[PDB]
């Protein structure tokens, strides 16, 4: 299970960083996160895997709805090469996708942190396959890589869409659904983490560089 | 007609299910099984009035 | 799609189609507009360099290495318009396209709604019925004895004729039928 | 048991003395009433069977089959009256008479206490089916189909007859109760091997076993709709039922005489499922799917376990219902366009939405979606086979995959895509066709609520 | 100049890389003209029935009829017992049967002689 | 870590085996070893239903943490001192395991030195 | 309730702790429980009281059928069809009752595993042992009988097992 | 809220979407800063990692190589 | 909702808008009926680029066999109107 | 090549695993002998742990 | 009786009511998507309560309500596990489904 999860997460993250359809990138992200769930099953941490399921649901669903709002605004266009500068044109969508990408990459004290941070620490501090651990760390870096790709190509720079601009995100249904899952992606990690009994022995003692490894590989 | 949705889609279904569980499902053994509650030192048992003693005087490494 | 294909493509047509494909794949490679404009001007210059070549053997071999270079350097994931054959919305609305003859099978209660629409539909059916034989006669007259050579069709030529074989072109369902 | 037989016999003078425009109504109403009456045989005992008399008895194996037969007659009548409209009054009455005689023979076959009576009715079912296929089939191949349907059966059943009389010379009786109570082991001898083969090969041909199955695609494709419905839903099961009765005298010989048939069934199940992937004729695909399901039933009967017998009973009933529904679904489109080529009429979900829903539900039951009784039977058989040998899962699982692959394939080919442009005579679905589909599908779903009623004696 | 693309069965040669489309002779042009003429005659034959107001039903396609007939009924009359067909039939029809027979018989012989020795761990195995 | 480099690239015979340790007697180098004591009885852990992997020498702190969480249920931010105490006890247990690892590797290196050097002085 | 026998389906005395609040914050579980009581349990209880009042006015009984003990297959002659028939019916009933005995023991095991939580491996040892004993006896009685099992086949299986045990004991007395 | 296309111009924006986007970005940043001010150890670890080399032989039970 | 229904005037205005931003075309003598070859003095490469610019303008691409023979702005407007089911 | 390389490297990583420089985790009551299946009638071999 | 079991089963049961109404008049109206979304939101709100009960006392349950069939010694019953995983995942899934249905009311408006 550990080896299958490791090869899955790294292969899918490697495929994600060159894709041009936004839905395809987010789907490969989902596959990579499922691979991470499988590796945390393989190191005998089932409760941590379930916690990751619950955490990842929020921000992955929010990321898909942000992609859907972009697609609907740009007349059903899904290629990031034809999405220009939407940072100012779609401000709420930009905010939501930024927060979702930060949660996906394990930014501290967000929903993805309380899950992903622990999984990386547990893999680092276990009697585990060395290749699997290396592949997991590389996949962790590739996650930030393809999140950067989405943000940079879809929201930064100059417009690359057809001249008839139909951009409109001022619908209460879209705004309210995104807002609800955004509050989820911000606070559900803390709430659920502090409101459940401890099902695991915590890793309280580890070298400092190993403590900071997930953030370091994300920064890279 | 303001809250007609919550009385026909919530209150009525929970009336039928609670009646079904309380008087039919639990009329047979082992149909609804709960894990026993956790008991900690110092607790008082409601059923018999028994008191569990405390836990062996920690070394108190403060 | 609307034009009848010919037996073969001329050298000029092949060269133009290669130009269009190369420019589109270059745009796929060069995401940004200014960079694409620069490299598209370079492509146009490199393409014009041999515009006035006379030896057709040399032009043909130049076209061959141009095709080889395109195949080696094409974008593996080129941009496709959403409703183009490889696009994400290619045949999306085909399930909503219903042929017009289905309207003949509606219950009389269904046709009681929309009376004016069905009056105009009867008018259209009368037109088609009255024009069919003249269309067939015109097609028989204008076709060489050795059968048709291409798929091109003639227009109407008399005062009150309709172009032959027009019904199914004119009564297309729609591009966004629902 | 005569309370079922005599009304069925009375169906004959009723249809022969009815008004020219009343034959279908009378036959349908009274066959439905007979099915309602037969529904009372489902009250079974456990310990032993319902022994009405010296001649007829009912078991937990016989009763679901009897109910399925009596229920299938009205559906066949409903499906037949469309394409038989132009027929004369006398020939319509003769067609209904063939159907009634077939039901009578099947009802007596499923309840006969004595093996020679069972054999005689088992052969008697041949004649009405042959007449139906060769007189009311549409194409010129029907005649050849009839021959294939006949001599495959007889070439298997003639040895069985010999074995049967031989048995009565040594045992003294062919009454099934006596046979079961006084059963003795078969020794390991050449004479016993050939008596085993004579006792088994007729039911093998009827299943049909892979390699003896060539008659089935011909006969089911060339037959009219009621013929195909009865051939797939009930007649094939005549093999299975027969095996479940006769294996009680074949132990412990079956312990090793069953290896070639098990290998044939598993491999040919894979083979026929794969054949379904490349089939241009829509009825042929359904026929080959029937062959694959019956191969699984053969495996279940040959391994001789309570779980396998239960699974075989459930799968027989479920497949009868599902295959009859699929044949009716294909016949609706055939009557639309007068061709059985699967790719001729496409995108039919756009033009016939409710019939598309019927197609979808039939395809779901064909691939054994839980908790349908199709999967109940299939899973029981697979678990018993796994106990027989753990490697069987490799083949069984493979079959499952291929089954889904062709089922949805059929669904995708006829219902999805775009409609064929030049086909402009696709009229809305009639109430008769929708009602026929519903009367196929609803009992199948209701059987999920009470599965034991089809799980057989071993429950 | 650039690495060469070589075709395969499941990844065919593109038209633009096909030399046959660049070495053109008058007979090639006349053959293309004949192909276009055949296509056009068939197209006119189809469109005269497709647009007919009085046509109701299915336009029967002889090509589809020929395809289904060749795939089903024309096969046995054109079959000839050949060493190639004989070996292929023997292999693909009989080899899997003995292969699976050997596999299952070996597995069951192991399991049975292991039951005889009293070492199989059959505890809690009461359903079968 | 560097221990993996020493075991895999250097001489593995001088490095501890995580699967097979300790090999030296627990009282070998120590004159007097006090046996590790447990506070929580078997019944207390069974009634708390902790987990079979949470029933270590730190279980009493976990029991108080669970009781405090249950007692102040609405206020999920109140069990900080108990969580800290349990974490500290687990940290001390981990430090003890690190001490055992270091002790066993030092013992094994000292064993190799003494054995092969008494051989060296015994071969001449 | 008293509908079932507590000896056949036992359960431990069900100790539950008393609530020991440690905070001044209101407990939402208790408030929601009171709301649920008042809006769900009281109307359901009243409806059940009405239904039981109606049932009391119409009280009738049904009985459990008792079967005599008939001779078993051991003392039936070789070709006596009637004694064989009655012995076979009795054997079928005994087989059904044994199946339901195994079912009761399995129900005990499942309920124990759920009830004990994280301590099921140690606290359900008695149920596991009871299921092991019952399962072994059932496997000895009825396994490998096949599709067409009968009292005669069970008798033959028992005789084969008895012969094996006798030979084992005889050769153990020689060692 | 009726918004019209603009043909090669920046689209018309509403005040509500801008204020909500800014509010939620600020909420995320404040939450991160607040949690780091109160729960810094969750990133930085709370207990010091020991150095095994700073442990004497007496407390680990190693004899001075002559026994 | 979605984009407003397209009109013939809008299609013509956008086609002329794109053509007037092309440097090889005089903005003031350009008409809806101007032949690209005879009147404007362009070549086939310029026609290919004009077709591509129109495809970018309207977010859909024209097949080469159809695109080869759009030799004036009115022809492009008519082609777009027929493709997108515009009648007014 | 990618798949074969991944399989070979996973096998190598199995041969040369990663772990932390710690001893085994210790459990109080004879390594929880009664908790892990019991059998309380056979006097299990005492597992004793000492301070370090 | 304990409200835990009744609430856990009701949360699941009320999700099936619009499937029963799919043949009613509301299905032919434009109010059906809003009705489905409201049903899912009410189900999420109801499922929030067993989660609170579990977070308070760690309550877990199994409910074997309907006996389907008995296969000699194997009893098959409709049984639901209401442990930590179920009572934690159900509200999360319902919350996500509620947001996604509200989003679909706008995304698929012209379908
Ligand atoms: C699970 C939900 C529970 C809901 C509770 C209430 C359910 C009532 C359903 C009653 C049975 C349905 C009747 C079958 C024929 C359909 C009649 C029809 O023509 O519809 C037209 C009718 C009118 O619509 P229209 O606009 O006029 O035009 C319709 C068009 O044709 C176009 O129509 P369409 O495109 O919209 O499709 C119509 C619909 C209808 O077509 C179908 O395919 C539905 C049939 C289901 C599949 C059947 C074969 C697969 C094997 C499963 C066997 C299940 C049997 C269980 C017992 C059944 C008792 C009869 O198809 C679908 O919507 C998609 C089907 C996918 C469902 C997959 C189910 C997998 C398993 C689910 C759980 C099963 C066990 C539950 C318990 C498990 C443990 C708790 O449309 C409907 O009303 C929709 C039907 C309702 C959907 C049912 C889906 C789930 C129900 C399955 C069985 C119910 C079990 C109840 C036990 C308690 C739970
Ligand atoms: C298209 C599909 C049609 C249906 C197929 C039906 C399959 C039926 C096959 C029957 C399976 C087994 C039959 C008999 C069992 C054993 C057969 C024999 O091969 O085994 C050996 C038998 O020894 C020799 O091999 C003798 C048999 C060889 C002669 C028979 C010719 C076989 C050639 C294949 C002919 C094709 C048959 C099918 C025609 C269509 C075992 O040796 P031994 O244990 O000492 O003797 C056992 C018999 N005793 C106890 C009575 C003494
Ligand atoms: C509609 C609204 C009804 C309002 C009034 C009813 C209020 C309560 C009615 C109580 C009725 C009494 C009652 O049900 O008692 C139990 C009674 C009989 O006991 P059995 O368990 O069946 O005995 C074994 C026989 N197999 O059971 C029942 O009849 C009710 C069963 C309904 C179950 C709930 C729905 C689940 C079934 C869906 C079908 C799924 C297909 C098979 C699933 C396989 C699962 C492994
Ligand atoms: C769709 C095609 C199906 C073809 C089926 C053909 C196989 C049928 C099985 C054999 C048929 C005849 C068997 C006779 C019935 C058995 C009754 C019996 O027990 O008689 C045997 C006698 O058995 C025989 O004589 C049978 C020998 C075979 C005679 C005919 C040969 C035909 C070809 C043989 C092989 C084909 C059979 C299997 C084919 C499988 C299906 C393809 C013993 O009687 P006694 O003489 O008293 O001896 C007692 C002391 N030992
Ligand atoms: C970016 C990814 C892949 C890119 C790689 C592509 C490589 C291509 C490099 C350069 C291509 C060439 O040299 S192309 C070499 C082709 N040679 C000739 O065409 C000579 C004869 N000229 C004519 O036929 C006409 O002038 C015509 C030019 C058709 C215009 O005609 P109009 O005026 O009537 O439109």
């Amino acid at each position: 299970t550990l080896c299958l999860g490791a090869i899955t997460t790294l292969f899918t993250a490697l495929c994600a960083i060159t894709q041009n359809d936004i839905k395809k990138i987010v789907a490969f992200s989902t596959s990579s996160q499922l691979g991470l769930m499988m590796v945390t099953i393989g190191i005998n941490q089932p409760h941590l895997a379930f916690l990751h399921i619950c955490m990842h649901a929020f921000f992955k669903a929010m990321l898909f709805m942000c992609s859907g709002s972009i697609i609907h605004s740009l007349n059903d266009e899904q290629d990031i090469r034809k999405m220009g500068g939407l940072y100012k044109a779609m401000p709420f969508t930009t905010t939501a996708l930024i927060i979702g990408s930060l949660a996906l990459t394990g930014m501290p004290y967000l929903t993805g942190f309380y899950s992903k941070d622990l999984i990386i620490e547990a893999v680092n501090m276990s009697y585990t396959n060395a290749w699997a651990l290396l592949m997991t760390l590389i996949a962790t870096s590739l996650t930030a890589a393809y999140s950067t790709r989405i943000i940079f190509f879809a929201f930064l720079g100059k417009p690359r869409f057809p001249p008839l601009v139909l951009i409109n995100e001022n619908n209460p249904l879209l705004i309210n659904s995104i807002k609800r899952l955004l509050i989820g992606s911000i606070f559900a990690g803390f709430i659920i983490s502090n409101n459940i009994p401890p099902m695991t022995v915590p890793n309280t003692t580890m070298p400092l560089y190993m403590k900071m490894t997930a953030l370091i590989v994300t920064i890279m | 007609r303001h809250s007609i949705f919550a009385v026909t889609h919530v209150l009525i279904p929970v009336w039928i299910i609670h009646y079904y569980l309380k008087y039919h499902v639990t009329a047979k053994p082992y149909t609804v099984v709960e894990r026993k509650p956790r008991i900690f030192p110092g607790d008082t048992i409601l059923e018999t009035g028994e008191v569990i003693p405390l836990m062996k005087e920690f070394p108190d490494q403060h | 799609a609307f034009s009848a294909p010919a037996a073969y493509l001329t050298h000029q047509q092949k060269v133009l189609r290669l130009y269009k494909r190369a420019l589109r794949h270059l745009e796929s490679w060069c995401v940004h507009r200014d960079k694409y404009r620069y490299f598209a001007c370079l492509m146009r210059a490199r393409f014009d360099e041999h515009k006035n070549e006379k030896d057709m053997v040399k032009a043909t071999q130049l076209l061959r290495q141009a095709e080889e270079e395109f195949w080696y350097g094409q974008h593996p994931q080129p941009y496709i318009f959403p409703e183009s054959p490889g696009g994400t919305s290619y045949e999306r609305y085909e399930c909503y396209k219903v042929p017009e003859w289905c309207l003949d099978d509606w219950h009389p209660s269904e046709k009681a709604m929309y009376p004016d629409y069905f009056a105009k539909r009867e008018q259209w059916k009368r037109l088609r019925r009255e024009s069919w034989e003249r269309e067939v006669k015109q097609l028989q007259e204008e076709t060489p004895p050795g059968g048709p050579r291409t798929e091109a069709l003639p227009p109407a030529r008399k005062e009150g004729d309709l172009p032959p074989l027009w019904w199914h072109i004119v009564t297309r369902p729609r591009e966004r039928p629902m | 048991m005569l309370k079922i037989i005599i009304p069925t016999t009375m169906l004959l003078p009723m249809t022969w003395m009815s008004k020219h425009n009343m034959i279908w109504i009378n036959a349908t109403v009274h066959s439905l009433l007979i099915s309602l009456i037969s529904l009372s045989l489902l009250n079974q005992l456990g310990e032993n069977s319902l022994n009405f008399s010296l001649t007829f008895f009912s078991d937990s194996l016989s009763a679901p089959l009897l109910v399925l037969t009596t229920w299938l007659l009205p559906l066949m009548l409903m499906a037949s009256q469309s394409h038989l409209s132009k027929e004369t009054t006398t020939r319509k009455k003769l067609y209904i008479t063939m159907l009634i005689l077939l039901q009578l023979f099947l009802i007596m076959t499923f309840t006969a206490t004595e093996l020679i009576l069972f054999y005689i009715l088992f052969e008697a079912t041949l004649v009405p089916t042959l007449i139906i296929i060769t007189r009311w089939g549409n194409q010129t191949e029907r005649l050849n189909a009839g021959l294939y349907f006949l001599f495959y059966t007889l070439a298997g059943s003639l040895p069985l007859l010999v074995a049967l009389v031989y048995i009565q010379n040594t045992t003294g009786s062919l009454n099934f109760l006596i046979i079961h109570y006084w059963s003795h082991p078969l020794s390991n001898s050449w004479s016993n091997i050939f008596m085993w083969l004579a006792c088994i090969m007729a039911f093998m041909v009827k299943m049909p076993l892979y390699g003896l199955h060539l008659w089935l695609p011909k006969a089911h494709v060339e037959a009219p709709i009621a013929g195909s419905m009865v051939l797939a839903a009930v007649l094939l099961k005549l093999g299975g039922y027969g095996m479940m009765r006769i294996t009680t005298i074949l132990n412990p010989l079956t312990n090793y005489m069953a290896y070639p048939f098990l290998m044939l069934s598993m491999w040919g199940m894979i083979m026929t499922s794969s054949i379904c992937l490349r089939q241009t004729d829509l009825k042929s695909l359904i026929a080959y799917s029937s062959v694959s399901h019956m191969a699984l039933v053969i495996v279940a009967i040959m391994i001789q376990t309570p779980w396998s017998f239960m699974g075989a009973t459930a799968l027989m009933i479920a497949h009868g219902l599902t295959s009859s529904m699929l044949f009716c679904l294909a016949n609706t489109n055939y009557e639309r366009v007068h061709s059985r080529t699967m790719i001729l009429a496409r995108g039919l979900q756009t033009l016939l939405p409710l019939m598309a829903t019927w197609w979808l539900v039939a395809s779901l039951t064909n691939l054994a979606l839980p908790p349908s009784i199709n999967l109940i039977g299939e899973l029981f058989i697979i678990t018993a086979s796994f106990s027989w040998s753990n490697i069987t899962i490799i083949l069984m699982g493979m079959n499952m995959m291929i089954t889904a692959l062709y089922s949805l394939y059929m669904l995708i080919t006829t219902q999805r895509g775009k409609y064929t442009h030049h086909i402009n005579n696709i009229k809305p679905s009639f109430t008769r066709e929708n009602a026929l589909m519903a009367l196929h599908i609803l009992p199948l779903l209701l059987l999920t609520l009470n599965p034991k009623m089809i799980l057989g004696p071993l429950y | 100049s650039f690495p060469k693309y070589k075709p395969s069965r499941l990844a065919t040669l593109p038209a633009t890389l096909d030399p046959a489309e660049y070495d053109i002779s008058p007979e090639t042009r006349k053959a293309q003209a004949e192909r276009l003429a055949i296509r056009s005659r068939l197209k006119r034959e189809y469109l005269l029935q497709y647009n007919d107001p009085n046509r109701l039903g299915v336009i029967e396609d002889p090509a589809l009829i020929r395809w289904t007939y060749a795939r089903s009924a024309n096969i046995y009359p054109n079959f000839r017992p050949t060493p190639k067909t004989s070996l292929l039939g023997a292999l693909f029809g009989i080899g899997p049967l003995f292969f699976w027979y050997y596999v299952f018989k070996t597995d069951r012989d192991k399991k049975e002689k292991l039951i005889q020795e009293g070492k199989l761990d059959q505890t809690f195995n009461i359903s079968y | 870590g560097a221990h993996l480099a020493r075991r895999y690239l250097g001489d593995a015979s001088k490095e501890p085996d995580p699967l097979r340790m300790p090999t030296f007697p627990p009282d070998y180098g120590f004159p007097e070893r006090k046996e590790r004591e447990m506070v929580a009885t078997q019944q207390e852990m069974n009634d708390a239903q902790l987990m079979l992997q949470q029933r270590d020498y730190c279980a009493h702190y976990l029991i108080q943490l669970l009781k405090c969480k249950r007692d102040s249920f609405p206020n999920f931010l109140a069990c900080k001192h108990e969580q800290h105490d349990w974490d500290y006890c687990e940290h001390l247990d981990y430090v003890k395991r690190m001490k055992e690892f270091e002790r066993e590797r030092r013992l094994l290196q000292r064993k190799k030195r003494r054995e092969q050097r008494e051989a060296e002085m015994a071969r001449g | 309730p008293d509908s079932w026998d507590k000896d056949v389906y036992p359960e431990p005395p069900r100790r539950t702790p008393a609530p020991a609040p440690q905070t001044s914050l209101p407990n939402p579980v208790t408030y929601l429980t009171k709301i649920f009581d008042l809006l769900v349990d009281r109307p359901v209880t009243l409806a059940r009281e009405f239904i039981e009042q109606q049932h009391a006015k119409n009280r009738y009984y049904y009985y459990h059928r008792e079967f005599r003990r008939v001779p078993d297959i051991t003392e039936c002659e070789e070709k006596d069809i009637l004694c064989m028939f009655e012995a076979e019916m009795q054997w079928r009933r005994d087989y059904k009752v044994d199946q339901e005995i195994v079912n009761i023991i399995q129900e005990r095991l499942k309920a124990c595993q759920q009830r004990e939580g994280e301590s099921y491996r140690q606290n359900c040892a008695k149920e596991l042992e009871q299921f092991t004993q019952v399962s072994k006896a059932f496997q000895d009685r009825y396994s490998d009988l096949g599709a067409h099992y009968s009292a005669r086949k069970c008798l033959a299986k028992q005789k084969q097992r008895m012969l094996a045990e006798r030979k084992a004991a005889k050769e153990a007395a020689a060692a | 809220v009726h918004i019209e296309p603009r043909y090669r111009q920046f689209p018309q924006l509403t005040r509500s979407q801008l204020i909500q986007a800014e509010f939620f970005s600020a909420t995320m940043w404040f939450w991160i800063l607040w949690r780091f001010w109160h729960d810094s150890d969750a990133v930085l670890g709370h207990f010091p990692y020991p150095d095994p080399s700073q442990w004497t032989d007496e407390e680990l039970g190693i004899l001075p190589d002559d026994e | 909702s979605d984009a407003p229904p397209l009109t013939l005037e809008a299609i013509k205005d956008r086609v002329l808008y794109v053509l007037k931003l092309y440097d090889k075309i005089d903005p003031e003598k350009l008409s809806v009926n101007s032949h690209f070859m005879k009147d404007l003095g362009l070549d086939s490469l310029d026609q290919v680029e004009i077709i591509m610019a129109m495809e970018d303008e309207f977010g859909f691409e024209i097949p080469d066999i159809d695109a080869e023979k759009l030799m004036c702005p009115q022809e492009i407007v008519d082609y777009i109107a027929d493709k997108k089911d515009v009648y007014e | 090549g990618f798949v074969a390389f991944m399989l070979f490297m996973f096998w190598v990583g199995e041969i040369y695993p990663s772990y932390q420089p710690v001893g085994p985790k210790q459990y109080p009551y004879n390594d929880l002998y009664l908790e892990r299946g019991g059998d309380p009638t056979k006097e299990p071999e005492p597992v004793v742990h000492y301070e370090i | 009786m304990n409200p835990f079991a009744s609430l856990t089963l009701t949360t699941l049961t009320i999700l099936t009511i619009p499937i029963m109404m799919s043949n009613s008049n509301i299905y032919k109206t434009n109010l059906y998507p809003n009705y489905v979304k409201t049903t899912v939101s009410y189900a999420f709100t109801l499922s929030l309560v067993p989660l609170l009960m579990f977070m308070h006392t760690g309550q877990e349950m199994i409910i074997s309500n309907w006996h389907w069939m008995t296969l000699q010694t194997v009893e098959l019953s409709l049984s639901f596990k209401m442990d930590y995983f179920s009572v934690m995942f159900i509200p999360v899934a319902l919350f996500v489904t509620w947001s996604i249905m509200e989003f679909s009311m706008w995304y698929m408006h012209s379908d």
